């Protein structure tokens, strides 16, 4: 047997995931997302005010860039349009301290407030590299939104389209 | 009547019968098992309840490496390699992520330094010409989940559709209140009604060898559950 | 706005794109996918219904078999053959059970009698020394079910839990009002939501050659639907 | 009466058919075609003939596929409004022809106004010998038999319902 | 998606399976069964009135045995004993026509009454081969119960026993 | 219930046969013999298998006649109740033992009580081979299949029209 279960899941998301996206940066071009996480259709995805982050971004050489570096995760509308109002953690890269910040609750760093990504709505992962500095890579590299597996840490909450007489309501 | 329990990959409450092993598919990735959990002769039911209950779970691979005169030192190794809780500090991983064995000097084979995330090492030993060495690596980049079997194979399906990552499962530090794992899922299974563990993956899994140092079990997987009696 | 169509092993209403064909394994019997139905493009969605929607689907699998100066004329297969519809008579079996062809001599082999539950053939031609023959009998002895994907690889399981067999599906009379055939089972996807037939068996299987005459498919499946425009 | 049961097939005036080449499924291999004040009409289940042969007189291959498929006016293929998707490598000639239950169907039933076209796409994918006509045939009916259903001819004249039928 | 499903299950049981059982047999030897068909845990399984069979017992060498030779099926509660208030299709063997009774409704052969058979109960086929004639085998043989895919044939009517309120009247 | 349907044949006990030669039709070759608290019952329309071969597994020349009839006591004929005046060339056994339609059905209706007696001569006229039972066989229903028939059996014990029956 199997128990049954509601439409909300708890997730987190990472790069090697098919729907999300991701590209290798070079220095000083802040306008070239890392990172495009894009709406699968038939879904809908849900962030509270505070959600972790696991933004490792490391060189071609398997090392962090430099703590000048600098993230900024943003909202995106369709169009694939930037959007001001509407973003999320603007964020240096020097801060993190990885191998713990992936783990404890003090070191963890959350999100500014919730969101909501509709079927065909884009998130971007935009990365200021100072300049002269080591690119990008992202093999070499992870990223997550979500602590699910743990039971201090939140997680990202999607729901089928379907499942929902609310629906129009977040549709409007 | 309901009391806690704990399961391994080995014997325990199943007598090394209603329990397999086995490897899994490498040329064709395939979402393939590499253990069940049958019911054995006794008990009414089992139960899983991911959000309440822990897992435990420590892959390696297997490989073989021989030497030379003028000796390498070093490897290359095609399965990614990540540190388990922190550092990669050998010392204090709280368990390698490497072990290494010379099979002609039935001895271990320390280790000098890794090369991170270029997935290659430099040992502190010298093998000599011709000489084996045989290597255990942890697994990474790798899928898992749960699912059910009614008696014969036909599946119910899966306990919880979205899958898991392993380098992610080495990540977070096992042995560690709240940082301990909790999944999504919640089952019941009675007499017969086993379960199996499935891995899609590249690379191989290694339960035993044999000449493994630690303990005759390269691996493990281990659980908890909360029975009918 | 549902009106009925119809689906074939190549192209049709997916352009040969959202469509694919596959062989199974063998070594280890699996119960493995040789086909799929990926929705293309434009469609609202697709319905299956067993009970009341048909099914056809004619499997051979292949060998190569040499030749000799005293030639043998019989051959052993390593794949249960039986009739289709009646009698083992290759003038009136609705379709052969067994089709051969000569590699040197680029022509057909026909058949003078079979063994028949033996697994056994022999042949009206005489063939020569060295010299290749490539056979197509039919397949048997292996299941199949159906099941279904969420757009990744996320099943939601499977349609109806039972299998059934080939030499069964052999056996009811295609081309025939009643007796044809009505699964059970009753689904529906829409776009990107492919379905994947399963099959598991010990023996391969064979969509083509480019050297098999009969029209270029050594196999096929065969099915209706009911779908909303 | 007005109402009369006839059956279709290719020696016929105002039905057309030309020869296909392998892998061109856009070529429809028969084109039937409204006559002027000859309205028809096709109830859900009529049989079929689908001889479709080789130059050298040779059912092409299983894999092949006909698609019946209405038309309206300017020679345009139509969605809304289809009939018999099905394969070549099923009929089995020699008996259903005559059987009751070898015999197929159609999909839904269908009216045919003054002008209105009719097709039937072939898909021969590829690999294949190409179609020819005049060693093929062609029906939509069995009106001689008595299980078996046949096409309703009617004359435009004799109606008044015939500006409803042209809507 | 996927259609919901009752408990009641259309299937045609044969010899390929795990939970039935077999073995050869020689000649005049009748109480020896060559198919036992045995309860599985948790399941119930009916038989209406009439559901076909397909009695294919032939030889070694791949011939039906001789037509004098006769078919029992019958019901066994526990105890492995046999039973004959509750007893099924006595017939002999020289009168199926194989090659058309499996497909056509004239040829079709259905039983003499209903049946049920709970979660630990066995069904055995007795083969009364006359004597002197060529022995059983079962890897050269098949057999059914139901014609589940056709249109106008019965099936074999499968039920897990937690789906039921009535369990403990068919229990009794 | 009491009823119960079934079929008989010669590997019985109750039932007796014998050899038979040529010219001889007062010598039954098979002598039912109604069983003690059986009564059975034939409707007016039951099959037959009337397989009845030579020694060298033949069956004999369709001139052959079957004759089956009732005898109450006494080992004695009866003219007034008879069934099956037949001959042999008819019935194409290999088919007639399958078929619906070269089944073959009583005149009418049939009881035999307790004791009571059936006989089956055969008219083998001349110039024949003798009959043999051992390479012959015989049945009178089909209680397996569903459009056909069986014979009713009862038990005298569970009845209160016993009295009845046995006038």
């Amino acid at each position: 047997n199997i128990g049954n279960l509601s439409a909300e899941k708890q997730i987190s998301l990472y790069d090697g995931q098919p729907f999300i996206s991701e590209q290798d940066v070079a220095a000083g071009d802040p306008n070239t997302p890392a990172l495009t996480i894009e709406g699968p259709d038939g879904y809908v995805i849900a962030v509270d005010a505070g959600t972790p982050i696991a933004p490792e971004f490391r060189d071609s050489n398997g090392e962090k860039l430099d703590p000048s570096t600098r993230v900024i995760v943003q909202k995106c509308d369709r169009q694939g349009n930037p959007l001001g109002d509407g973003i999320i953690f603007n964020d240096t890269l020097g801060r993190f301290n990885y191998n713990k910040m992936r783990t404890d609750p003090d070191y963890m760093r959350k999100t500014a407030k919730s969101l909501m990504v509709d079927e065909r709505e884009i998130v971007k992962v935009f990365v200021d590299v100072p300049d002269g500095a080591n690119g990008y890579d992202a093999e070499r590299s992870r990223f997550t939104l979500g602590d699910d597996t743990s039971d201090f840490g939140k997680a990202v909450e999607i729901v089928d389209h379907d499942d929902l007489t609310e629906g129009e309501t977040q549709a409007v | 009547q309901t009391q806690e329990y704990t399961l391994s990959h080995t014997g325990g409450l199943l007598g090394s019968s209603k329990v397999t092993t086995a490897s899994n598919q490498t040329a064709p990735q395939r979402e393939t098992a590499i253990i069940s959990f049958e019911v054995p002769r006794k008990f009414s039911e089992i139960e899983y309840v991911g959000q309440r209950d822990a897992t435990r779970f420590v892959p390696r691979t297997t490989e073989e490496i021989t030497g030379t005169a003028n000796d390498d030192t070093v490897v290359q190794l095609q399965a990614n390699i990540q540190p388990i809780a922190g550092e990669e500090d050998m010392a204090d991983q709280d368990y390698p992520v490497v072990v290494a064995y010379n099979v002609t000097q039935g001895a271990q084979v320390e280790i000098a330094d890794v090369n991170y995330a270029t997935d290659e090492v430099t040992l502190a030993t010298d093998p000599a010409d011709g000489d084996t060495v045989k290597l255990w690596p942890i697994m990474g980049d790798g899928e898992v989940q749960f699912r059910l079997v009614n008696q014969f194979g036909q599946e119910e399906g899966r306990v919880y559709p979205w899958a898991t990552p392993l380098y992610r499962w080495h990540d977070f530090p096992q042995l560690k209140r709240g940082r301990e794992i909790n999944l999504h899922g919640s089952v019941t299974w009675q007499e017969n009604e086993t379960v199996e563990v499935l891995l899609d993956a590249p690379q191989a899994i290694t339960w035993e060898d044999a000449d493994y140092p630690e303990g005759q079990y390269v691996s493990t997987f281990e659980q908890d559950v909360e029975i009918t009696l």
